[PDB]
């Protein structure tokens, strides 16, 4: 009932961890993406976005 | 706006690593006018958090 992007925001961490199974993708950056993807600010800010929208 | 870039930045390295075009696309699609737009709307303060004392 919500944006798939938001839902995929979590499912993305799965694909990332799947592609990172190649080795040639320093999990450093891959993980770094998780810190932002799993960032709370995303929801905190996303909340405002919806409010304004 | 470099912190957010670090998110997709991983994709920059995946450019060499042949991964699932779908998976890699997930990180790409993760950059929309909603999310990536919010990052640039939040990174504003994040970057200001350390306002160059200069």
């Amino acid at each position: 009932g919500s944006l798939n992007l938001e839902r995929d925001v979590q499912r993305i961490l799965e694909l990332m961890e799947h592609v990172q199974k190649t080795g040639e993708v320093n999990n450093a950056k891959l993980a770094s993406l998780q810190q932002v993807l799993q960032s709370e600010f995303f929801g905190a800010v996303r909340e405002v976005y919806e409010t304004v929208y | 706006s470099d912190a957010v870039q670090r998110a997709k930045e991983v994709l920059e390295e995946i450019s060499c690593y042949p991964e699932n075009n779908d998976a890699k696309e997930l990180k790409r699609i993760l950059t929309q006018p909603h999310f990536m737009a919010l990052l640039q709307t939040h990174d504003v303060v994040a970057h200001e958090v350390y306002s160059d004392e200069a």
